[PDB]
């Protein structure tokens, strides 16, 4: 709609102000910032990078709707049977008394 | 399999040809909104917004080349398939898509997360995300449905309503000569108005969902334009 | 004075329009017509049966049969095949012999 | 006249295209068989005893 | 059902048939042709681009390893869905 | 200008000669390129040298600013003359043309051959180093020229109508200066009244602004390949 | 013991009710209309702008009700 | 219905692909 | 030498013949997958790296500097470690066509090079397998064609519920 | 001879590789039939044997594509996952 | 086991449900009229404008009327 | 197997569907006699115009009640 | 006794019903465009603004009619 603006190095508000899903993650708690996912949505959010939230879920809605959804359709390995056709692994093996040809030399 | 065939608009590009060896003005445009975009004076665009106008004049002929002639008993709409509509929609919506894509500027997408810093960003806004995202491939879908649907049911009534007043002007003629000539009279006469209501009715719906199925691509492009004020 | 459409000849208009205006909509169009040409480039005999015929399949004479029958003879004569091979008939010659005398 | 010529020609191709489509092509895989083809393979192997 | 059939196309003239494997063999036979020539070296971008995503997705055909069948995709009859054979 | 077997011929005679003649002038222009660069990164402000960056206000995406990552060295004359930096520039236009030309032939190995036929055939893309006689280079120059007059009026019409259709000048001699720019060659052009331009249209789009379609048009218009 | 059925009949009923459908798009429809007529009583002086927005909401509206009557086709034909 | 159908799509669409980049061109000159 | 060219016809004969597909072959599979996708690593982190060492002192000052979206700490110290080891020393950074070159011309000359020598070393390995695949590939590079139904006419193994067909 | 019940119902509850395996072998006995009514007759073979060939042919290549998935730690650890004893007794209680 | 069933007056209950398709037409209309009254009363000026107008919603709303109603005499007579 | 059935009750069931559509047009026409009302409010000097609009809204309505009727008695009586 | 049955013709029913939705989702959109048109007769100057917001509405709401013509397709191929 209307021109974003960058906001500036003083704008920007502390980390330990950012909420997490039941609290803040401040001292003795920074670590957990990385594990939690709402965490760092406020944070994005409070630094004005919003696209960390929309570009990920756009894109990955356009690679299924272009690539992937076409790839599970026609190669995708459906649910298995109850009774499984596992292989013997008795199929390839060369028969007795057959002479191979030899190797490039 | 390769199947072999042609388009029935033969003889419309004989007349293209002829009617077109020389020149001649453009003043009536199926959908003129392609043309102006900005309406506030020393706004300007730094993207190829007018891009689209040569793909919407193609398109409109085409569209109108077939759809409006196939009016005419036995014409043939040869792209009447759902699937070849999606492909259609398809390369036009995603390219832009992907034109915007390319650009690599990604706050461009800052306006998918819906609402304020006020609504919960996990629980409210990243759902309202997700939902726009699917909408965006919605409207795509939407888009081409409608112009297949259209055209589909339009001529399905049609069919139906003239086998109808066929069935009836063969076989119930005879009643003109008969004592109950006003019953055959009065239903010939409401059968020459559905005639022509239908043939208005659809002659009006088609070039309105041309003017939509253009409409719907051009607010996909305004969606991510943003204008320059002139200093 | 020049101008792409007015000066140069059509293939190169062609080339420049699908190259410098419009490239992003060829390559996504090349990529569904690749697409289409990859998955849906098939028709089996029993889908042509039942919808690949204007007024309905004519048994009464089995085209398809009569097809698929010139298409393995061209194939048998130009190739050399020997269909009498134990491969096609799961069994030797002169089982198969033993078999002519039998029925 | 460079375009004038060049639609005089597509015009009378294109009018020996539409005569002989709707008035002379027939129809491919009619019921009787008394018009138009049936279909054919293409591309077969040729030469190739290996291939089987 | 008669309705319907009007939306068909009006001008079919022929129609062609080909096994994937005859033209698929045939295209890779141009493609050696045309790439083996010395003058165009394994590493020039033209060869990659010939060669490493045909590669890549035979690979990936190879190492299938799915618990499901998936039936023949030139068969007589797909129209039976209690039989995939 | 369109290809001919004369300049098919005179660029086939001349390949050899023109390829040494090129390798000699790329010695000389790096010994200047080193010496300028030098200059540049000693001299050069904090700006120019760090690459200071400078994004659009609609999609942000970086461009050169004309204010800040170019540098004119007052004091250039001590180190590097006049001819040398003509050497400079004339030998940045061949070196263009031919990097192309070598990308393509790396692309597609030997089958670039019957292009590089038609590339022969022309003077548009060779360099000047091929040209050994006068009347050679004039006929290099004249397919310049050509190339240039084919190109610039794209340029032009295309400022032109993007300003007059999306904005208007605010004061008459704004006005009289962008009128009196877009005038033909045939009528005098008075720099003083045309300088206003400039600043009409930076407030309208300055270098750092400029769009993929027009920076293509320019190119042409300078000789640049754009393929 | 497996037994499968298979009714012919049974598309009727399902097309009958998709047609149901074009119910809150006719009343849908006839909403606009009697908005536009309230609203250029309010400001006539638009009446032009105001008639083409209502053609947009009618297709709009009017598409949905061709997606229920393609339905009813498939069935009715099928 | 055909509409419905895909034995044949490819083919089908050939017609929009040829009509978009051969046909375009010169119906834009 | 060219081995995709050879390669590609044994390829789609074993996809067509995949039944007789050992998991010695299933296992050369995989591992060439895993290969490409190492290789594909490597290239990728050596475009990363040249990035990174051709990026403008603006650019890096911007990227390793405040502020810090997580500021533990960690993050802080490492961002200021790298942009300090960057900007130490003297760079090339070019811009346009240059950066272009050398971020990519090295990255492919790698990851092309790396895919070749594996599709010579997975020739090898078939060469060297004792399955009907492995006589397969050194018929194709002995007599130049690729030669169909080869299992057949060997009689190639089989379960024990699927040998009547060799009965003969 | 003896050729095999490929029907649905039997089809129903047989594995992929079985089926196929008969129908080449239904497909082969079919053209050594075929091929021993020619000899009798004492006519070209290839003149009344080429639509069975074909259907051999066909088989075959539908029965060499399939190759039966290997036993191995991912495959077993997928299996063990979908078929849960919920789902399987879930199976059990579904008639269909 | 396969069994195949055809059952004959299914038709009379599918047509019966197209029918309910005209109570959204009917209201509908109902709806623009009732609107006309408002903005003739509120601008009585404009009588045939607005008039116009719910001629053309009417025709619109009729379309969607006369769609269903074709399925309902078709299946009728099927 | 091939089956052929006919139900002699669901002539009945058809009828009563097509007589549910009533209620669209019988609540349309209280609708416009709900706004006659008002209008005859506000603007009391047009009590013969808008009367008159009303009868044709009246009538149209009607007339989409009585092509659902039509149906209604058909299958009643077939 | 265990007896299994199979009705083959029922997925007909199935599409219809959820083709019933589209019923609500065409008279929610004519409410927003009815809104809309009595809406900028009060405040034209913000005419544009308020298409954006219809339009969006729209895009909100057509979106669920979609989920019910998937759930038709999902039944009706299958
Ligand atoms: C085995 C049997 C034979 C068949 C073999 C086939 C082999 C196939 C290989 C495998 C292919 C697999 C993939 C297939 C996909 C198909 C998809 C498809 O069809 O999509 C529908 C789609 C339909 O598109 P459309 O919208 O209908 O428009 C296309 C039209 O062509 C119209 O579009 P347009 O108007 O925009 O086109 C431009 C047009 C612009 O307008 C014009 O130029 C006007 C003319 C139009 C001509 C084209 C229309 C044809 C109309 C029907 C046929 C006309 C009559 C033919 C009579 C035949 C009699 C037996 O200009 C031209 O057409 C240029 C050509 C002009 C030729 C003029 C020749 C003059 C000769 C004069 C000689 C004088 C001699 C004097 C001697 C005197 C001595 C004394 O088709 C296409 O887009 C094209 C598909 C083509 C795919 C490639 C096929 C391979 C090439 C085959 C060539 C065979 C030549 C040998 C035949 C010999 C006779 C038997
Ligand atoms: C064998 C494997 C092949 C791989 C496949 C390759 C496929 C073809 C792609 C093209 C390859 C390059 C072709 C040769 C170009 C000539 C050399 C060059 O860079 O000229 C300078 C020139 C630089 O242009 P610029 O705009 O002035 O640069 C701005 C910078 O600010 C300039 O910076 P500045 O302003 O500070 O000034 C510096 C200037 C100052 O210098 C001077 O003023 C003196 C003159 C120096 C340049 C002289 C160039 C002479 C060119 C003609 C050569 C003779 C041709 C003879 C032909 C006939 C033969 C019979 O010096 C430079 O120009 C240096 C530029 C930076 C170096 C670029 C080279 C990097 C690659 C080489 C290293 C690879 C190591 C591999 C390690 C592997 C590890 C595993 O290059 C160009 O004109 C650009 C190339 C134009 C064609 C582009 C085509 C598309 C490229 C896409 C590549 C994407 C990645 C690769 C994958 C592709 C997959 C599709
Ligand atoms: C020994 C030498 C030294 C060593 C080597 C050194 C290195 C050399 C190489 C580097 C040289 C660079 C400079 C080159 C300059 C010249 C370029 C050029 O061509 O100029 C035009 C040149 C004339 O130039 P000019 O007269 O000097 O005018 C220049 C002006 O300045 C006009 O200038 P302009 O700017 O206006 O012209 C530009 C025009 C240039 O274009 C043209 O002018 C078009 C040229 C072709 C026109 C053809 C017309 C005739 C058609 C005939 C059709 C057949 C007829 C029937 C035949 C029957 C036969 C029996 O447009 C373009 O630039 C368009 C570029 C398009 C790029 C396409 C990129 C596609 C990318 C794909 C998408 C990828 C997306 C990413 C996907 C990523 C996925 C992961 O054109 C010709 O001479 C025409 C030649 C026609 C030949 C005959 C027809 C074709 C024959 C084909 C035979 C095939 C045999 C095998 C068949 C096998 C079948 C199985
Ligand atoms: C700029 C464009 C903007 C406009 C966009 C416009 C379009 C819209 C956008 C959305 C896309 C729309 C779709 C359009 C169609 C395009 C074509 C398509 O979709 O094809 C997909 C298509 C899908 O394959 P497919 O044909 O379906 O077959 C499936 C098979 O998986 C194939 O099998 P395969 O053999 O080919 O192998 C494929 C392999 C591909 O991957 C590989 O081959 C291996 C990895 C490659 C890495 C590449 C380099 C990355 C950077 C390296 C390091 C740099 C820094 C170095 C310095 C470090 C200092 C400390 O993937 C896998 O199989 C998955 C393996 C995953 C292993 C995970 C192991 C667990 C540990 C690691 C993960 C968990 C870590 C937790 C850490 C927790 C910490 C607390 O192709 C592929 O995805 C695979 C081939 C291409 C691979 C390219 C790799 C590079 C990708 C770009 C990376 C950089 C850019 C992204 C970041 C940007 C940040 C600013
Ligand atoms: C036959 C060959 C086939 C080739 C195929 C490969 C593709 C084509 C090759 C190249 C073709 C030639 C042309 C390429 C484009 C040229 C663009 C250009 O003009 O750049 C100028 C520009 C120079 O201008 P500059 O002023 O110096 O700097 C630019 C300004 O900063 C500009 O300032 P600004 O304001 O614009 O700043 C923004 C700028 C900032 O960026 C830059 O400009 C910096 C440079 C790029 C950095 C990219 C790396 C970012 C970090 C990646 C981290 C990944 C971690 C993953 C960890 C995984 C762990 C498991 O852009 C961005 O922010 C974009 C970031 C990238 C986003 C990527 C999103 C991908 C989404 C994926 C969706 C899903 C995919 C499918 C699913 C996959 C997974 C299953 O060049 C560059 O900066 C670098 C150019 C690099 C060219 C590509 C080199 C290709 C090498 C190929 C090697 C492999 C070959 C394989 C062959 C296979 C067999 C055939
Ligand atoms: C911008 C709006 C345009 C509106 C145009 C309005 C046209 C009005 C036409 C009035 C009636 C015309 C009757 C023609 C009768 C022809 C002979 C005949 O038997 O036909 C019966 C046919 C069918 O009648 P039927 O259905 O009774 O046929 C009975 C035949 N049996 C029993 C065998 C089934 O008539 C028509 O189909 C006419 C329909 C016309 C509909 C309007 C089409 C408009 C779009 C095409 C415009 C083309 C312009 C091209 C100009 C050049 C372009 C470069
Ligand atoms: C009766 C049944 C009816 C069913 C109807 C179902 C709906 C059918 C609708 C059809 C019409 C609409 C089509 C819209 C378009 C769909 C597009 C789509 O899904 O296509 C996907 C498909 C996916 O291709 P694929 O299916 O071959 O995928 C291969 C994946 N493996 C190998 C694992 C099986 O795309 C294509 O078919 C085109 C592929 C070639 C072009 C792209 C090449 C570049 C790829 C880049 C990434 C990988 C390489 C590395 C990077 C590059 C290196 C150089």
């Amino acid at each position: 709609g209307e021109l974003f603006v960058r906001p500036k190095l003083e704008e920007i508000p502390p980390a330990d102000q950012c909420r997490g899903f039941f609290g803040p993650l401040n001292d003795s708690l920074k670590f957990l910032r990385l594990l939690d996912i709402k965490w760092m949505m406020n944070r994005a959010v409070a630094m004005r990078r919003e696209y960390l939230i929309a570009t990920p879920t756009l894109f990955t809605f356009i690679w299924m709707f272009t690539w992937k959804g076409a790839v599970i359709y026609f190669w995708g390995d459906r649910a298995p049977p109850r009774r499984m056709d596992w292989n013997t692994e008795e199929t390839g093996r060369l028969p007795l008394g057959f002479k191979p040809t030899p190797a490039p030399l | 399999m390769f199947l072999f065939f042609f388009c029935d608009l033969f003889w419309l590009r004989l007349l293209l040809c002829m009617y077109y060896c020389v020149w001649s003005r453009l003043c009536f445009i199926v959908y003129f909104n392609c043309l102006m975009l900005i309406f506030d004076f020393l706004l300007f665009c730094l993207f190829d917004l007018y891009l689209f106008v040569g793909l919407c004049l193609f398109l409109l002929l085409w569209f109108m080349l077939f759809n409006l002639y196939s009016l005419i008993l036995y014409y043939c709409i040869t792209y009447l398939n759902l699937y070849l509509l999606f492909c259609i929609v398809f390369l036009l919506y995603i390219a832009f898509l992907f034109l915007f894509c390319f650009l690599c500027d990604f706050f461009l997408f800052n306006n998918l997360l819906v609402g304020d810093s006020f609504m919960d960003v996990f629980f409210i806004r990243f759902l309202l995300c997700f939902l726009e995202c699917f909408s965006l491939l919605c409207r795509c879908l939407s888009t081409f449905l409608r112009l297949f649907c259209n055209l589909l049911s339009s001529h399905f009534l049609l069919l139906m309503f003239f086998d109808f007043f066929y069935f009836i002007f063969v076989f119930f003629f005879y009643g003109v000569f008969c004592y109950w000539f006003i019953l055959f009279i009065f239903v010939f006469c409401f059968c020459l108005l559905f005639y022509v209501f239908l043939y208005l009715l659809d002659l009006f719906a088609a070039i309105l969902q041309l003017f939509i199925f253009c409409n719907m691509i051009l607010q996909l492009i305004m969606d991510f334009l943003l204008f320059l004020l002139f200093v | 004075v020049y101008t792409r459409w007015k000066c140069d000849r059509l293939p190169v208009f062609q080339l420049k329009l699908f190259t410098q205006e419009y490239p992003m909509h060829a390559a996504v169009g090349i990529f569904t017509i690749i697409f289409l040409w990859k998955h849906m480039s098939h028709c089996s005999e029993e889908t042509e049966r039942k919808y690949g015929w204007w007024a309905g399949y004519p048994y009464w004479r089995d085209p398809i049969a009569r097809r698929n029958e010139t298409k393995y003879k061209q194939m048998i004569i130009n190739n050399d095949v020997d269909i009498t091979h134990p491969k096609w008939t799961g069994c030797s010659v002169e089982q198969l012999e033993e078999l002519s005398r039998v029925v | 006249e460079i375009q004038s010529r060049k639609k005089y020609f597509q015009t009378l191709g294109y009018l020996v295209a539409f005569i002989y489509l709707y008035f002379l092509m027939p129809k491919e895989k009619s019921f009787s068989g008394l018009s138009g083809p049936d279909g054919h393979w293409i591309m077969l192997p040729k030469g190739r005893p290996e291939l089987f | 059902s008669n309705p319907a059939d009007h939306f068909r196309p009006n001008l079919k003239a022929l129609t062609l048939y080909a096994e994937r494997q005859h033209y698929v063999d045939r295209w890779l036979h141009v493609k050696e042709r045309w790439l083996a020539p010395w003058y165009l070296p394994w590493w020039s971008p033209l060869f990659q681009l010939g060669t490493w995503y045909s590669q890549r997705s035979r690979n990936l055909f190879l190492v299938e390893n799915h618990l499901s069948y998936r039936p023949y995709k030139f068969r007589r009859n797909d129209e039976d869905r209690n039989n995939p054979y | 200008m369109q290809g001919s077997w004369s300049v098919l011929k005179k660029n086939c005679s001349n390949f050899f000669p023109g390829l040494l003649a090129f390798a000699q002038q790329t010695q000389e222009a790096y010994g200047i390129w080193l010496r300028i660069y030098n200059r540049q990164q000693k001299y050069g402000p904090t700006d120019f040298v760090e690459q200071s960056e400078t994004f659009s206000p609609d999609y942000h995406k970086r461009f050169h600013s004309q204010d800040k990552n170019m540098w004119v060295d007052k004091e250039l004359c001590t180190e590097v003359s006049q001819k040398e930096v003509a050497r400079l520039m004339t030998y940045k236009l061949d070196m263009w043309r031919m990097a192309h030309c070598a990308g393509a032939l790396l692309a597609t190995g030997g089958y670039a051959i019957p292009f590089g036929l038609f590339w022969l055939a022309n003077d548009t893309w060779v360099p000047s180093s091929f040209n050994l006689t006068g009347e050679e280079l004039r006929a290099w120059r004249e397919a310049q020229d050509l190339y240039r007059y084919r190109s610039a009026p794209s340029y032009l019409t295309d400022t032109k109508w993007h300003f007059d259709f999306h904005a208007y000048p605010w004061n008459e001699t704004q006005e009289r200066a962008w009128d009196d720019l877009f005038e033909k060659n045939d009528v005098r052009r008075d720099p003083k009244v045309v300088r206003p331009a400039a600043e009409m249209y930076d407030g309208f789009i300055k270098f750092e602004l400029i769009r993929r379609k027009s920076l293509r048009h320019l190119c042409r218009s300078m000789n640049i390949p754009t393929f | 013991s497996t037994v499968a059925i298979s009714v012919q009949g049974l598309h009727y009923v399902g097309t009958g009710l998709a047609a149901i459908a074009l119910a809150g798009v006719g009343l849908g429809i006839g909403t606009i209309f009697g908005n536009l007529l309230v609203a250029c009583a309010r400001q006539p002086n638009l009446t032009k702008m105001l008639f083409n927005y209502a053609i947009l909401g009618f297709a709009l509206t009017e598409a949905i009700g061709l997606f229920a009557l393609m339905l009813a086709f498939l069935m009715l034909f099928s | 219905l055909e509409p419905m159908s895909t034995w044949y799509l490819a083919s089908w669409a050939m017609v929009w692909y040829y009509a978009f980049f051969f046909w375009m061109p010169m119906v834009w000159t | 030498t060219k081995y995709e060219l050879k390669m590609q016809y044994f390829d789609e004969w074993m996809i067509r013949w995949r039944k007789f597909q050992t998991e010695s072959d299933w296992e050369i599979e995989k591992g060439r997958q895993w290969w490409r996708r190492f290789n594909m690593a490597v290239s990728g982190a050596l475009f990363c790296g040249l990035v990174l060492y051709t990026s403008g002192t603006a650019t890096l000052k911007r990227q390793y500097g405040l502020p810090h979206f997580f500021d533990i700490g960690v993050d802080g110290q490492a961002k200021e470690t790298m942009l300090k080891t960057l900007t130490s020393r003297w760079r090339y950074t070019p811009q346009g066509y240059g950066r272009v070159l050398i971020t990519g011309v090295p990255t492919y000359i790698l990851f092309v090079t790396l895919e070749h020598y594996r599709e010579r070393r997975r020739m090898q390995q078939y060469l060297q397998q004792n399955t009907v695949f492995g006589e397969q590939m050194r018929r194709l590079l002995s007599t130049g064609k690729i030669e169909e139904y080869l299992p057949v006419n060997i009689k190639a193994t089989l379960p024990a519920s699927q040998q009547a067909i060799y009965n003969y | 001879f003896h050729f095999h019940d490929v029907s649905n119902d039997a089809i129903k509850g047989m594995p992929p590789s079985e089926a196929l395996h008969k129908h080449l072998e239904n497909a082969q006995l079919a053209h050594r039939i075929c091929l021993a009514k020619a000899l009798k007759a004492g006519e070209p073979p290839v003149e009344k044997c080429a639509l069975t060939w074909g259907e051999v042919l066909i088989r075959y290549q539908a029965w060499s594509e399939y190759r039966p998935p290997f036993q191995d730690s991912v495959a077993q650890a997928k299996y063990k996952k979908y078929w849960s004893k919920k789902r399987q007794e879930e199976d059990d209680k579904n008639p269909f």
